[PDB]
RNA sequence: GGACUUAAUGUCACGGUACCCAAUUUUCUGCCCCGGA
């Protein structure tokens, strides 16, 4: 009675003070947990003769509870579910219970509802969408409508107009209702009237509005969902709604997490394939003037390079950030609380310099690839400075993928004797692509600049073989660079000393001819070099050489290093603590295949350590594919130490990178090599 | 056309699952889980019975299989007769796919073909393959088939085609643990089935072309494994446990009636442990029983039930069963009490529970491949195998879940736990190493071998590629059953709690473990073209050999030390499998008799298979250099304890026949030579209590014990020692005694009791006993342990245990129970030389700084220079006429001071003080401190029977005075000096003269009673000295004998240094309460006098037909001797000290009286203080100091303050004043008790005896009139006048009041 | 002999460690004089 009573206030007094959005995330955990324990202790006495209101309180703590639980490992976590499950089973109680009030029937009902659309939204099998539909015109007539006071029967009424049912007796009081935001309206004006101008308007405010939110919020997640939903419909308002959102999310993400940081939301590749199919779409209608098609094809890379611009981890990877000075301290830390912040807040109240693409040296050509897993198509959009044009192309990928799997599953066994699939990835890759032996698309005797996508990356895309009797390679006309992307390019002045430094960590001492050469520096650790000496280069050298062994990290790119003589230098410890490598050649033995883990599936964003070396000032990194023997890296040194501004594909083409047909280990050995970095 | 018939049989337990049809099976999980495992069928509606019916499907998958590596071991040739590639690939038009999709790799090779296989003529292998057939995806005929497989049925041998699926299956869960974390999640489950006697399947495979009979048959033979284990294929109740339960709930019911409900479980733990004893122990009656009464008891075994006793009941219960053994009806019987009170009792509250996530079979469109690998040419293939054994260097542990829970084909919510954790064993009741947790644990030290690898991920479209993953796909091992069969061990643990010191209610625990010396066997297959050396580093780092331990952890508990093995007799052979394939297929690769090539010796190995001479050693090998050795570091030290240690064991008191109060802890181990348990127990210290001493430590200096709770703590002591998100990074083992063996009588027995405030007298029913072991400080115990550290650890941890360690060195930690009084305190610390330097360097520079001892300034004896003015009385009497009373009382009161706001025990306050003080102890009459546990110590009861003599107090020889009694003769003065409550009283009894209104309690004012809860607040003795409820802040230790002139021997008949006491009986208190209206008197004191001289001279007529055994002989140690011992304190303020200090040592004339005979003038001592350090734990670490007197006046001057401020008057100012202590009313009725009138030659030698008898007694002179006729009658002495008289010091009684 | 009980040109389940956190201990001096009918 009494004693009841007393803890059911303070048990409503800790919820409500919970529900408040001044509070902090730590803080409401334990708040929420002290209320459950009280109810708990009151229901273990009570069991039976327990009052309608205290299971009330309990469904909706455990709807709280649902709240905090955040992912972590690309998947819907056990524990949301199992929230949401017994805080249905909770008030299921409640509601079979005989009291025979009204205001007790609607707020169960209301609670009851909100737990089902959430449990329906994060799950479909264990919550189909007619049982939805029946609780809420169940709930609906007892008469939960009273959109001016409460945000809950607003979303009931938003989630039954999206199933089809009619609302048009409440829409002139769901549109005058403060509460409601501009997303809502919008709804209602399309779903209810079939009317657009009214939609277009609101929708227009709601994506301005969303250039100021993080992307943690479920904002984001419920307006890509309404335009996929308008897509899916036939409509015509998508084709707008897409390029303005992705506006907004371009404009937004450029906010500074260790200069590259992502939050990655399960959606922002369906919004980037709309967007982009979007634009195409658009741009393949027929006007007279070809201006605006130039200005949608740049577009279309625009797009690319803002995709391939940043890579995303996961939270769990977050959680476990090693500690650093400067930038772990502040960065890091402000990052991951104001996503944080923004995750929990939607459930509470309801309210140097990028270059231009076409600033290019004469006689370069850039081809850019985008890889739509939407419509499951390749594409290829390529730059001509000389005549200042812009070409796309389409392809499919589907059979190269397992060319490719099969190549990498013998070479993971075999790693010599696994040549014989190298050549059928290479006759492949020139059956698959015939545009890149085309003179209209390419022409030929130009400088290629290569910005690969999410499983080309790892594709020797310079030596592909022509599809005839005996065609040749593309390595014995064009010469070539790899760029992860665009925005990895910056303006350098070669002001660069005449000094040659050496490092070097083995186990045994492999290069012998090598240390003994008279041409290295006065700071070479030419035996057991260690991560505290790579710091201390200071006069910005002209060839920088380091020979050790590779360790990659299978979750976190952060975590990559280099085996040195000490605890090994990393990928965060590169970024942090070198400076002094302003404009000068790295040559790597890391064997790249050592360096990145092996793919599971079409996309992968691990960044490897050359992009970390040409972010602090390195001009270019050459290194190898895949793992070759030591004679061929000391040829390749020697013939770079003779002169230095020789070009690596006379190299490749001087020394057997033509002997497929008769001898295929000499082109597995020879085309291993390649250069990453733009020359500028 | 011929039939052949095969047979399958099976050396592991093996895997079963429920039978649903294509289209049923979607809905559930286990099922599409489980689709390469037997399955089983129900017979019946609401049935319990089936049968088991491996489908042929499976047997034709492995078969291809088993071809498809045949003919790529040969370059696709089998007997000279070449084939073709296959087909593994159907178009999604034209036709439907297959029912199983592949997701593995392919094996090719070039085909060397000139006919396309059709129709009319192909290679075996696709006829083998049901390729060019009248037979397709719908079964129409049963004869299209040119080759066809049945399904395999199990041999119901004996009779009953209703078997029951409990007689066959059994229920396991099976766990995946997070490599970073160290902590499991998403569980599942399965069914193991009994391979001993359901193990052979029977069936028939039809071939109607005789073009693949060689390569068929060949294929059958090279097959190894199905259904999770390995095989061969040739070619030919109910009333027991309800009626149990019925009992078992009597029986609780019974044990409630009288409000006793907690000692339920430990009645169900008692009785579990009885499966060791054998049925004996209830059939001769040999359960213990009580101490003095055999009624109205504080055991357990004699408590009604239904109208009788316990331990008849048990007695009836056993003769009515005696059918399922003894073994099995205890371990019921306790089940069933567990159980019963887990439901009735109904803290660590939770809000969610477990997951249950099944690796989900995935399925998709579009996305099956076909990867083909082609080895190379010319390449070769081996096969290994190591044979070895597994030996258990600690208790293991191998966990497994409640039996009422494991039912096969069985099973608003509150969270609630279990807290018994049984241990897995098998239906024979062997200990058993399942091949999951060995495969688990090999993948973990793979991992960390390599330096890197994948978290394991259930979905598999494509398979893994990383390095751990190839390694670990060739990988076979085995199941391990030991030869040992006798019941296990178990282990409790409590929790403390950080603010008073005490067990927190609630909070026991236990779990079972085997025990140490078992050797198990082990198994391992490799299969490939190279041998790694990753492998061979894991196999050198599980081995032991001259100087190296074994480390392989298996189970878990591992924080505890539990469950780290040994490898050991390793053997490694070798296969050819391109020149000898005929006979590896002809041996079966010796499947199920590697226990004969273990022993076989070197000329009778079968053909093919070599030793391996080229495995690498130690040193040689770069992984387990830079890897696996500096993974844990070892710490190893000896700890010194010269004093009793009594680390109590709570069931084997209740379970032995020794009828013991208090024993130590013991535990088994196993012999392997001569294979028996030693028939004789180790003592030693649990490594629980190691843990938690360094724990407590640890969070006491840093001041994280005192926080609320750690959900999501990063601390320093959750960083150390971990919590429920992460496991911990430090491992303790156990503390083992190694010089047992030189003690004549290991084990010691102590006595002790409680002593009245009010009549003087011991306590009834209050006497208990102990049995430590005889420690002494000449002879102390050396006990062995060690703990091992993570790498990785920051540059403060490591000073932060080197301080814990620290600590425990100096005394401030002991060890066991009973601190408080002198038990279990260290002496001292060595350590190990092979520990690193480093830590030794630490341990040296961060040792707790040295004092400078002052240039003896002021560093002489600490000399309380106060006189006491005395008594007039005897000063004025010089020629000793007057008689005096040998005891008299002392009344204060009443008002009590308590304090609301205790003193917690979890930090170091830094306006607080902390120390060690120390002092000596002179005798001024003659002590006696008797050994109580001989009743016959000096051989005197053979020509007298009856007649008790005892010896002085010792232990291995030398002279002590055990803690207690210092103890509490300081605490009678303390509660004396500062007005507390009456600690020790009698309560219940009643009056008569010659009925009275009230009892003795009722009489005693309210606020005199002993404190019983923290609510009301704490008096200051109880504050100081502790309660109940409340850890006390002081700890005394023993007195050991240093110097002194001799005993007090005598010229006499019998042993010189012995003497016959007088009669010592029955103080009664109707005497000093004369007539049912007076309240008590107050606190009893004994005065100081020499009237043991009259004694030694009235011996022999003592002895002579006066006494024939009412009286005692016992050794008497003379004047002129000393002690010394030790005091400790900690968290005290000022005040405290000050009066401690004071009550220590009154000053000059005034001593203490101790011991046996005190109304005689045995044992008056004097105390003197010799030395006084104090510590501070600040940031810096302040050393130990040297305190001056020019603080101790202080601390005394303001103990003087606050008993002036607690006095009342505000007359009386405070300031700076010289302490006269006789200005206090009560403390200057006290300080004359303890006056000693004989301290300098200044004799005043008083006469001090009790009145005796009336006319006629033996002692009594004409004369004086000193009887009990006289002064005892209401004519000649008022009540009230004998009231003040004896409530009064002196001026004596024997005119009276002169 | 058949059924309960398989489907056939495609089964990595030897693809998953029942794992993680808690001091059997706090308080007590082996002491002792006046009456039984
Ligand atoms: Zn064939
Ligand atoms: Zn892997
Ligand atoms: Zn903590
Ligand atoms: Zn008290």
């Amino acid at each position: 009675p009494t004693r009841e009573d007393i803890d059911r206030k303070e048990a409503e007094r800790l919820l409500d003070e919970a529900f408040n959005p001044r509070t902090k995330p730590v803080d409401r955990k334990k708040i929420i947990n002290s209320a459950l324990k009280i109810l708990i202790g009151l229901y273990k006495e009570k069991k039976d003769d327990l009052t309608s209101a205290s299971f009330i309180s309990i469904a909706r703590a455990y709807y709280l509870v649902s709240i905090t639980i955040l992912p972590k490992g690309t998947t819907i976590p056990e524990k949301k579910k199992e929230a949401l499950r017994k805080g249905i089973e909770f008030i299921d109680r409640a509601i079979n219970k005989f009291n025979g009030s009204i205001l007790d029937s609607q707020r169960a009902f209301r609670i009851k509802s909100v737990l089902s659309i959430e449990f329906n939204r994060i799950d479909r099998e264990k919550c189909d969408n007619i049982k939805l539909k029946n609780l809420l015109n169940e709930a609906v007539d007892k008469g939960c409508t009273d959109f001016d006071t409460y945000e809950w029967d607003i979303q009931i009424a938003i989630r039954l107009c999206e199933l089809g049912v009619d609302m048009e007796g409440h829409f002139d009081n769901l549109i005058k209702s403060n509460k409601a935001n501009d997303l809502q309206k919008a709804k209602a004006y399309y779903f209810i009237k079939k009317d657009d101008h009214k939609a277009k308007e609101h929708m227009d405010k709601c994506t301005a509005s969303l250039k100021y939110t993080p992307c943690s919020h479920r904002l984001w997640d419920e307006t890509v969902g309404f335009i996929e939903r308008l897509k899916g419909d036939s409509s015509t308002l998508w084709r707008d709604f897409a390029i303005k959102t992705y506006r907004s999310c371009r404009v937004q993400e450029k906010e500074t997490g260790t200069l590259r940081l992502r939050w990655y939301w399960s959606r922002h590749r369906v919004l980037y394939d709309m967007a982009f199919l979007a634009v195409k779409e658009q741009a393949d209608d027929e006007e007279p003037d070809v201006n605006v098609k130039q200005a949608k094809i740049k577009k279309l890379a625009e797009i690319s390079d803002s995709l391939k611009s940043r890579f995303s981890l996961r939270l769990s990877d977050m959680e476990k950030m090693p500690k650093s000075d400067d930038e772990s301290n502040h960065e890091f830390k402000k990052f991951l609380d104001k996503c944080v912040t923004a995750y929990q807040d939607g459930y509470v109240i309801n309210r140097a310099k990028l270059l231009e693409l076409t600033q290019v040296p004469e006689g370069w050509v850039v081809v850019h690839f985008y890889l739509n897993k939407l419509e499951g198509m390749g594409n290829a959009i390529v730059f001509d400075k000389c005549a200042n044009s812009w070409q796309y192309k389409e392809f499919q990928y589907k059979e190269l993928f397992e060319v490719f799997l099969t190549w990498q599953a013998n070479y993971n066994l075999y790693k010599e004797n696994a040549a014989e699939h190298l050549v059928t990835l290479c006759k492949k890759i020139g059956e698959t692509m015939p545009f890149l032996f085309c003179d209209n698309f390419i022409p030929n005797g130009k400088d290629v600049l290569f910005v690969p996508h999410d499983f080309l990356h790892r594709l020797p895309l310079h030596g592909s073989i022509e599809n005839k009797t005996n065609g040749k390679l593309f390595l014995e006309n064009h010469s070539c660079c790899y760029l992860p992307a665009w925005s990895f390019a910056s303006e350098k002045e070669a002001s660069t000393s005449d000094e040659y430094v050496l490092l070097k960590n083995f186990d045994q001492g492999h290069f012998e001819t090598l240390q003994n050469n008279q041409i290295w520096g006065t700071q070479s650790v030419k035996d057991g070099a260690s991560s505290d000496d790579l710091e201390n280069i200071r006069n910005n050298p002209r060839l920088l050489t380091i020979l050790c062994h590779g360790e990659a990290n299978m979750s976190n790119p952060f975590r990559s290093m280099l085996k040195l003589a000490n605890g090994g230098i990393t990928y965060l410890e590169i970024l942090n603590s070198v400076k002094g490598l302003k404009g000068s050649q790295v040559i790597l033995g890391a064997c790249e295949t050592d360096l990145v883990p092996p793919l599971s599936d079409v996309m992968d964003e691990h960044y490897s350590v050359a992009t970390a070396l040409l972010l602090i000032g390195a001009a270019g990194v050459v290194g190898t594919m895949w793992k070759v023997r030591s004679n061929k890296t000391k040829s390749l040194i020697e013939w770079k130490l003779e002169n230095i501004e020789y070009k690596l594909n006379e190299w490749q083409k001087e020394t057997g990178g033509a002997a497929y047909k008769d001898h295929p280990p000499t082109f597995y050995r020879s085309i291993a090599f390649r250069s990453i970095g733009f020359p500028l | 056309d011929m039939n052949i018939t095969v047979e399958l049989t099976f050396f592991e337990p093996y895997r079963l699952v429920e039978w649903f049809d294509w289209d049923a099976r979607k809905k559930s999980h286990s099922a599409m889980r489980g689709q390469a495992f037997a399955q089983w069928t129900w017979k019946g509606k609401g049935r319990t019975a089936g049968k088991s019916f491996i489908t042929g499907t499976l047997v034709r998958s492995a078969v291809i299989k088993a071809v498809e590596e045949l003919l790529s071991l040969n370059n696709g040739k089998w007997e000279g007769v070449p084939c073709c590639n296959g087909s593994f690939q159907t178009d999604e038009s034209k036709g439907k796919k297959p029912s199983f999709l592949r997701k593995r790799h392919t094996l090719q090779w070039q085909a060397n073909n000139k006919n396309i296989c059709d129709k009319e003529e192909a290679c075996p292998f696709c006829i083998l393959l049901g390729r060019f057939d009248n037979a397709g995806k719908v079964h129409e005929r049963n004869k299209d088939y040119d080759i066809h497989f049945s399904n395999f049925d199990l041999d119901h041998k004996q009779e009953k085609n209703d078997l029951r699926l409990v007689d066959i299956a059994s229920g396991r869960i099976l766990n995946r643990v997070d490599f970073d974390t160290g902590k499991a999640k998403d569980y599942f489950r399965t069914w193991e089935a009994d391979y001993e006697t359901y193990g052979t399947y029977t069936g028939r495979i039809t071939l109607r072309n005789e073009h693949a009979k060689k390569l068929l048959l060949a294929s059958l033979g090279f097959v190894d494994k199905l259904c999770g284990a390995l095989c061969r294929i040739e070619v030919i109740s109910e009333d027991h446990n309800d009626e149990l339960r019925k009992q078992a709930e009597v029986i609780v019911e019974a044990f409630k009636q009288n409000d006793k409900l907690e000692k339920i479980r430990i009645l169900a733990d008692a009785i579990r442990t009885l499966r060791l004893h054998g049925e004996g122990v209830i059939e001769k009656d040999e359960l213990p029983d009580g101490k003095e009464e055999r009624d109205k008891g504080h055991h357990l075994w004699d408590i009604k039930v239904q109208g009788t006793a316990l331990r008849t009941k048990l007695k009836e219960l056993w003769q009515s069963n005696k059918d399922i053994g003894w073994r099995k009806f205890t371990e019921m019987l306790g089940s069933n009490l567990y159980l019963i009170y887990k439901k009735e009792t109904g803290t660590r509250f939770r809000i969610l529970g477990d997951t249950e996530y099944y690796s989900k079979a995935h399925d998709s469109e579009g996305s099956d491949l076909f990867i083909p690998v082609t080895p190379p040419e010319g390449i070769e293939t081996k096969e290994w195998i190591i044979v070895g054994r597994l030996k258990a260097a600690t208790p293991f542990y191998f966990g497994v879940q409640q039996p009422s829970d494991s039912i096969p084909g069985k099973e608003s919510l509150v969270i609630n736990e279990h807290t018994s954790f049984n241990i897995l064993l098998d239906k024979e009741n062997r200990y058993r190493i399942p091949r999951s947790a060995l495969r688990g644990a090999l993948r973990r030290d793979l991992r960390t071998a390599f330096g890197s690898g994948c978290n394991v991920s259930l979905g598999g479209q494509i398979l893994c590629n990383c390095k751990v993953c190839i390694e670990m796909r060739r990988i076979t091992l085995k199941d391990s059953v030991s030869d040992f069969s006798e019941p296990p061990e178990i282990r409790y643990r409590i929790a403390k709690n950080p603010g008073t010191a005490t067990v927190e209610d609630g909070s026991l625990f236990d779990i079972e473990v085997g025990p140490e010396g078992l050797t198990f066997p082990f198994v391992l297959r490799y299969r490939g073209h190279k041998f790694p050396e990753q492998l061979s580093s894991v196999i050198r780092y599980w081995e032991e050999n001259d100087g190296k331990n074994g480390m392989a952890w298996l189970g878990g508990l591992d924080s505890t030390g539990k469950g780290r093995f040994a490898l050991k007799d390793i053997k490694i052979f070798e296969w050819d499998l391109n020149q000898k394939i005929n006979e590896y297929i002809k041996e079966r690769g010796m499947r199920g008799k590697e226990k004969e090539l273990l022993e076989m010796g070197e000329s009778s190995l079968p053909d093919g298979l070599i030793p391996y001479k080229f495995f690498e050693e130690r040193e040689c090998l770069f992984p387990y250099k830079e890897n696996l050795k500096p993974q844990w570091s070892e710490v190893q030290y000896t700890i010194e304890v010269g004093s009793p240690l009594l680390t109590a064991d709570t069931i084997s008191a209740l379970t032995e026949p020794g009828n013991r109060d208090a024993i130590a802890y013991k535990k088994r181990v196993y012999n392997d030579g001569n294979n028996a348990i030693e028939p004789e127990p180790r003592f030693a210290v649990k490594s629980e209590t190691h843990r938690g001493i360094f724990r407590t430590a640890v969070g006491r200096r840093t001041g994280d014990l005192g926080k609320e709770d750690h959900e999501d703590c990063t601390c320093d002591m959750c960083i150390i020692f971990g919590n429920e998100h992460e496991s911990s990074k430090i491992r303790f083992e156990d503390l083992e005694l190694i010089n047992g063996n030189e003690f004549e009588k290991l084990e010691k027995h102590i006595d002790h009791v409680a002593i009245d405030r009010f009549t003087g007298g011991a306590l009834d029913k209050a006497k208990f006993d102990t049995y430590p072991l005889a420690g002494s400080p000449k002879k102390p115990l050396k006990l062995k342990g060690r703990f091992w550290i993570k790498k990785g650890f920051s540059g403060d941890h490591k000073l932060l245990i080197t301080t814990a360690l620290s600590d425990i060195r100096d005394g401030l930690y002991p060890l066991g129970s009973k601190g408080g009084v002198g038990y279990g305190w260290v002496a001292g610390i060595s350590i190990d030389d092979n520990v690193p330097d480093d830590f030794k360097e630490m341990i040296n520079k961060t040792e707790m700084p040295l004092p400078e001892e002052v240039e003896e300034s002021n560093n002489g004896p600490i000399n309380n220079d106060y006189v006491h003015p005395g008594h007039q009385s005897p000063k004025q009497d010089h020629k000793n006429k007057n008689i005096y009373y040998p005891h008299y009382f002392l009344d204060s009161g009443s008002k009590v001071y308590r304090e609301k706001d205790i003193i917690t025990h979890e930090e170091f306050t830094e306006e607080l003080l902390s120390g060690k003080i120390n002092c000596k102890l002179e005798t001024l009459t003659p002590l006696i401190i008797p050994d109580t546990s001989d009743e016959n110590g000096l051989k005197l009861q053979g020509n007298k029977p009856g007649h008790k003599n005892y010896k002085f107090f010792n232990i291995n020889g030398e002279l002590m005075i055990p803690g207690s009694e210092l103890r509490g003769m300081l605490r009678t003065h303390f509660e004396a000096l500062t007005k507390s409550c009456f600690a020790i009283f009698g309560e219940d009894s009643t009056l008569s003269w010659r009925c009275a209104s009230k009892t003795l309690g009722g009489k005693l004012d309210k606020a005199l009673h002993p404190c019983t809860g923290l609510s009301d607040g704490l008096c200051p003795g109880c504050h100081l000295f502790g309660t109940t409820d409340y850890k006390g802040r002081v700890k005394f230790g023993f007195a050991k004998y240093e110097n002194g002139p001799e005993w007090l021997i005598t010229r006499g008949n019998n042993p010189e240094r012995s003497l016959t006491l007088g009669v010592l009986e029955s103080p009664r208190p109707a005497f000093s309460i004369p007539d049912d209206e007076s309240e008590i008197p107050g606190r009893k004191f004994y005065l100081h006098h020499n009237g043991w001289r009259i004694i030694r001279q009235k011996q022999l007529e003592i002895r002579e037909t006066v006494q024939p055994e009412r009286n005692v002989t016992t050794e008497v140690m003379d004047k002129g001797n000393v002690f010394s011992f030790d005091v400790r304190f900690e968290n005290l303020r000022e005040w405290e000290l000050g009066l401690l200090l004071q009550s220590l040592d009154p000053g000059k004339n005034i001593a203490h009286k101790l011991g046996k005979g005190k109304p005689y003038g045995f044992g008056s001592v004097k105390i003197k203080i010799d030395s006084l350090h104090t510590f501070k734990i600040n940031s810096n670490n302040d050393k130990i100091k040297r305190v001056p007197q020019s603080d101790i006046r202080e601390y005394i001057n303001k103990g003087y303050q606050k008993l002036i401020e607690w006095s009342g008057n505000n007359s009386i100012q405070k300031g700076n004043v010289l302490p006269q202590w006789h200005v206090i009313p009560h403390i200057d009725k006290l300080y004359k008790l303890l006056w000693v009138p004989f301290l300098n030659d200044s004799k005043l030698e008083p006469d001090v005896r009790y009145p005796v008898l009336n006319e006629e007694s033996k002692g009594y002179i004409e004369g004086s009139d000193y009887t009990y006729k006289k002064l005892g009658d209401k004519d000649n002495l008022p009540y009230k006048t004998r009231v003040k008289g004896l409530t009064t010091p002196w001026s004596p009684w024997n005119p009276f009041q002169v």
